[PDB]
């Protein structure tokens, strides 16, 4: 039962759990539950020290850590047993040399769609992507739209989410560009045609969840995440050079964490804007954020002073 | 022919060792945020380097005392001669031509 005011050292009655919640997105959600009060049980896989930069997030005795693997059907059953809502951001980019990547969007999101359904969670949540279509594309972009089909079977109430290409602070989406000091900028594939997608700013997505986190009355009913206006140009790849003025890694280096001459180059140009009929955002709002104004901040390079844009 | 073998040997250990230190973890997968937090403990510092003179003269002031102690250098080869008086009478001139050039300026060093 919610008490007092939402500042910090308050209650607001919701527990949570957030799986993943180390890399770019998950760190940036929990930080919005280390404010309005919660009990955020964040588990994590292998990382003892990479999770510390998080801890001054909840006040005291709010967030609490566990250890888990995720192919063991117990590790997801020991935590969640006490919970209210549980969202899931889990999953990543390139196929691992260990995890074969095929069912890590299939078996894992179900492996946590195991006893969670049984044990009496509620308002369970999962992530989708605006561009994933079960027609043939794209080797990574596929297997994600399987979860929308395969996993939706379980837990009839989901409110599974469908956002666009997002640009954060430390994000890897718009940052693959401007790291491209290289033989030259070569668009994908050397064509200025279908760029760009709906680049929503990471705050609005992470303010969507906690707006649906007790919504109320969105369960089973999936939503998709509007971008700003409107579609976009080739200039986005020029815009990068317009202003820029031209976890658990290792001790020394990582052997392979590449640019992936594979799905990566073709995942960025898949565009496929899709169905409007999803509610999907202002209803869950109120948020929408532009690009032109918010792209200076995340972009700071070797002038570090001049802008005049 | 073995000198250059003893020089480009030396740099090539040094010009190697920059990359195996600077560069090797430089491409490591850690965070390395671009934030303009760098340039320690004088956070912003927007100015030109102003002309400050008594910094300057201590350049010039040396450069001239420098020359003649190249002129002064071939004494110990010249100590072997025929008529030597033209040495001692002459050798001792340069020095006193050096030491004079002090005494004048010595009225004003300023804060050096
Ligand atoms: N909605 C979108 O716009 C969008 C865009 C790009 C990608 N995605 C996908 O939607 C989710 C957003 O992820 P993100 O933005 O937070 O980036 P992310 O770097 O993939 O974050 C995932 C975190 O969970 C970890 N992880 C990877 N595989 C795991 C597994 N089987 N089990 C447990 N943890 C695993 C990752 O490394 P650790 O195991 O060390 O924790 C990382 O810590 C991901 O699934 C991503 O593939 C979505």
């Amino acid at each position: 039962i919610p008490h007092g005011k939402g500042g910090r050292s308050s209650v607001s009655g919701i527990v949570a759990t957030v799986f993943g919640a180390t890399g770019f997105l998950g760190r940036y959600v929990v930080n919005h539950l280390g404010r309005m009060g919660s009990q955020v049980i964040v588990p994590h896989r292998c990382e003892p020290y990479d999770t510390m930069h998080l801890r001054p997030m909840g006040d005291l005795g709010q967030i609490i850590f566990m250890d888990w693997n995720g192919r063991d059907k117990d590790s997801i059953r020991r935590a969640v047993e006490h919970s209210s809502v549980v969202i899931n951001l889990v999953g990543r980019e390139w196929e691992t040399q260990n995890f074969d990547f095929e069912d890590v969007f299939v078996k894992i999101p179900q492996a946590i769609a195991q006893v969670s359904k049984e044990a009496g969670v509620e308002k369970f949540i999962h992530i989708s992507h605006l561009n994933a279509d079960i027609k043939s594309s794209s080797k990574y972009l596929r297997s994600k739209a399987v979860g929308e089909k395969e996993v939706r079977e379980t837990f009839p109430e989901a409110t599974i989410i469908k956002p666009a290409e997002i640009f954060g602070r430390e994000d890897r989406f718009l940052n693959y560009f401007a790291n491209i000091r290289w033989f030259g900028g070569v668009p994908l594939i050397s064509l200025g045609k279908k760029t760009v997608k709906q680049p929503v700013y990471i705050v609005d997505v992470t303010k969507g969840i906690i707006n649906a986190i007790k919504d109320p009355d969105a369960r089973g009913k999936t939503f998709a995440f509007v971008g700003p206006s409107r579609y976009l140009l080739f200039d986005l790849v020029q815009y990068v050079f317009a202003v820029a003025h031209r976890i658990g890694r290792l001790f020394e280096i990582s052997p392979f964490e590449p640019w992936t001459t594979r799905d990566k180059v073709e995942r960025i140009h898949t565009t496929d804007k899709i169905l409007p009929h999803l509610p999907g955002l202002e209803d869950l709002g109120v948020e929408a954020t532009p690009l032109e104004l918010k792209a200076i901040e995340v972009l700071r390079r070797h002038r570090t002073y001049r802008w005049l844009s | 022919m073995n000198l250059m073998l003893a020089l480009l040997t030396n740099f090539t250990l040094a010009t190697l060792l920059v990359i195996i230190a600077f560069w090797l973890p430089q491409l490591n997968v850690y965070s390395e945020k671009t934030s303009p937090y760098e340039c320690g403990f004088d956070p912003m510092g927007s100015a030109r380097l102003p002309f400050s003179m008594k910094f300057f003269l201590v350049a010039i002031t040396f450069l001239l005392f420098d020359l003649e102690i190249a002129l002064l250098l071939p004494l110990p080869w010249a100590s072997q001669t025929a008529n030597l008086n033209t040495m001692l009478t002459m050798a001792l001139f340069l020095i006193i031509l050096l030491a004079v050039s002090l005494a004048y300026e010595w009225t004003q060093k300023g804060l050096e």
